[PDB]
RNA sequence: GUUUAUUAAAAACACAGCACUGUGCAAACACGAAAGUGGACGUAUACGGUGUGACGCCUGCCCGGUGCCGGGAGGUUAAU
């Protein structure tokens, strides 16, 4: 649910944790599990590239899949998991034949519900099934991009994708951000929308469940010396500037889509 | 460019002449594919005898087997009876594939590459008016007739 | 059980379905032990306002009295296919008669 | 490296010369491009990272002229 | 909680929370002449940036200036 907490303790007044009854109390599916080794930020010349990340608790990798690729086969979903890797929960699929996946659970997705890949699946919410052959207005998630790539567009908690339109060989979507973009129909996708749509509930409490969850604090950039960032500077909190980035390019309302290979799939932008 | 040629090339290629192509459109289509050679000063003594009047019905014979290959099949019908869907809906959409492998269990010996198809790729089950390629300028029709399983 | 009045179209370059998906559409009844009554095929009659293009569907109507787990499926089946244009399901009060 | 195989190219360096004559070392590169040739001696595909020069050679040339000049100098086609 | 090791521990920094903005994924952005790695084995309930700093009551008027954004008519305009 939504479980706004006491304050017992100063620093536990403003906390509101999502406590899910349903998630499994137990340690996870051993033969999908791997290692994670955080980077940090940083990258081959071991530089931090991408600021504030750091720390945080250790989280194993779960192999998740996304592509669906047992197509024709019946499918138990057996428990739901707690993923540390995304927004939403993943939930323990057994084939009829003995082989047990991870997907990502979509709404209404309880376990013993039985969900299924293919072409030649029903539209029940949870099915995997290809553009071409899911009804023109259902929302469908876990989005490809590319046929056969495995799924990149709606996978995070709560988000989902109406299908639009059917144009020859393509599908009009609006996407969750509100941007209409073409997809090849051939594509798989999975019904309904995601479930833990609860997470937006969440607020945090305190700075440690910042810390622990990854992050690190971000300076703001006034508070800087002028060699160090754009702004900065200014005895006694002068502004005075056109607001940018450590890099000087102009943050704050300043577009940057140039790519153009891929101003072919787009039919609407994000307003 | 300054190109010959071996194949009659639809618009200007015509068996034989000094023809303006590009560069990119001497070098990408009519090499690889082996329709034009290009010949300055030195492959014109080696095509006045050689390969004007001798070679050229020894590469039109393969010409003619585009009227003999294709009339192998003189019955000129294809029957698929897929698995269709839940009244409509048809399980799987028809591309070079099972044409191909059935044409060549029943009917003309060709490859994969030379099916054609118009109207899609066989979505919806019915008469479906299917036609081939052979050479540029033959052109054939193999009507394939979907039925509902 | 349920009676119910089952009107709903069919676009007419698949009007030759019609038999095909009435008698599979009382089949899936008939597992329910819905008994039948009508099954009044009117035929391709004239639109009256403009429906999607191309005017002039095929009607049917097939008037059953059924369970609830039945007729639920089935109009879903009326939803998820290309065929139907804009099926009903109505009331009970004791059907079966020749009529129109 | 950026060396066309064909020509021998690679980027010569020089002065970028401005409006009131400010120097600044710039590197000429050369025109490469990854362009898949078709060799009927091999009958078959050879790829080679060249000019644009160095397609206008093989324009002239044969490309046995080219391969046969790396057949020379001993560099792989 | 952190902070000028070795004269400053604070009212400074950070914080949870809020907003604006960019990013449709071969993402923006960053480190790299480049391949490539980070972002993230994440995919807009996600990620980067900028300000403000729990919570409560609130956030008025000004697009003239300087930006940013949309437009594309007319003028001016490079190599050619």
């Amino acid at each position: 649910a939504v479980v706004k907490c006491k304050p017992t303790s100063p620093g536990r007044r403003h906390v509101v944790k999502v406590v899910n009854p349903e998630l499994h109390k137990g340690k996870p599916f051993a033969p999908l599990l791997e290692k994670n080794s955080k980077s940090g930020g940083r990258n081959n010349n071991g530089r931090i590239t991408t600021r504030h990340i750091g720390g945080g608790h250790k989280q194993a990798y779960r192999i998740v899949d996304f592509k669906r690729n047992k197509d024709g086969i019946p499918a138990v979903v057996e428990r739901l998991e707690y993923d540390p890797n995304r927004s939403a929960n993943i939930a323990l699929v057994l084939y009829k034949d003995g082989e047990r996946r991870y997907i990502l659970a979509p709404k209404g997705l309880k376990a013993g519900d039985q969900i299924q890949s293919g072409v030649d699946a029903a539209i029940k919410p949870g099915n995997t099934l290809p553009m071409r052959n899911i009804p023109v207005g259902s929302t469908v998630h876990n989005v490809e991009m590319k046929p056969g790539k495995g799924g990149q567009l709606a996978r995070s908690a709560g988000t989902y994708v109406q299908i639009v339109a059917r144009d020859g060989a393509y599908v009009t979507l609006r996407l969750r951000s509100g941007e209409m973009r073409k997809v090849e129909a051939d594509c798989r996708a999975t019904l309904g929308e995601v479930g833990n749509a609860e997470h937006m509930l969440r607020v945090l409490g305190k700075a440690g469940a910042a810390r622990w969850r990854g992050v690190r604090p971000t300076v703001r950039g006034t508070a800087m010396n002028p060699v160090d960032h754009p702004h900065g500077g200014g005895e006694g909190r002068n502004f005075g500037k056109h607001p940018v980035t450590p890099w000087g390019v102009q943050t704050k309302g300043k577009k940057t889509r140039s790519n153009k290979r891929t101003d072919k799939f787009i039919v609407r932008r994000r307003s | 460019m300054q190109v010959i040629l071996l194949d009659k090339v639809a618009n200007l290629g015509s068996l034989g002449d000094q023809v303006n192509v590009k560069a990119g459109y001497a070098r990408n289509f009519l090499v690889p594919q082996g329709k034009a050679v290009p010949a300055t000063k030195k492959n014109i003594e080696f095509f006045e005898a050689r390969r004007a009047e001798l070679e050229a019905k020894l590469a039109e014979v393969l010409a003619a087997a585009n009227a003999r290959a294709e009339k192998i099949n003189a019955l000129e019908t294809v029957t698929i009876a897929s698995k269709a869907g839940d009244e409509g809906k048809l399980f799987g959409s028809i591309g070079t594939r099972d044409i191909a492998d059935a044409v060549t269990a029943a009917g003309v010996e060709v490859a994969k590459s030379e099916v054609r198809l118009p109207n899609g790729v066989l979505r919806t089950t019915g008469e479906h008016e299917v036609s081939f390629q052979v050479h540029s300028e033959v052109f054939a029709k193999v009507i394939v007739n979907v039925v509902a399983e | 059980m349920r009676h119910y009045e089952i009107v709903f179209m069919v676009h007419p370059d698949q009007s030759e379905q019609v038999p095909g998906m009435i008698e599979r559409y009382t089949a899936a009844i008939t597992g329910a032990e819905g008994k039948i009554h009508r099954l009044e095929d009117w035929g391709r009659r004239q639109l009256a306002y403009p429906i999607n293009k191309l005017h002039k569907a095929h009607y049917v109507l097939m008037n059953v009295e059924a369970p609830q787990e039945v007729i639920d499926e089935l109009e879903t089946t009326f939803r998820f296919n290309d065929a139907v244009i804009r099926s009903m399901v109505m009331r009970t009060k004791h059907a079966v008669t020749e009529a129109s | 490296s950026r060396v066309c195989q064909v020509t021998g190219k690679r980027p010569v360096t020089g002065n970028n010369r401005s409006h009131a004559l400010n120097a600044t070392k710039r590197r000429f590169l050369p025109n490469l491009h990854s362009h898949r040739f078709w060799v009927e001696s091999e009958k078959r595909f050879v790829t080679l990272r060249v000019s644009a020069k160095g397609m206008r050679v093989i324009d002239k040339k044969g490309i046995d002229t080219v391969l046969a000049e790396l057949r020379a100098r001993g560099e792989k086609y």
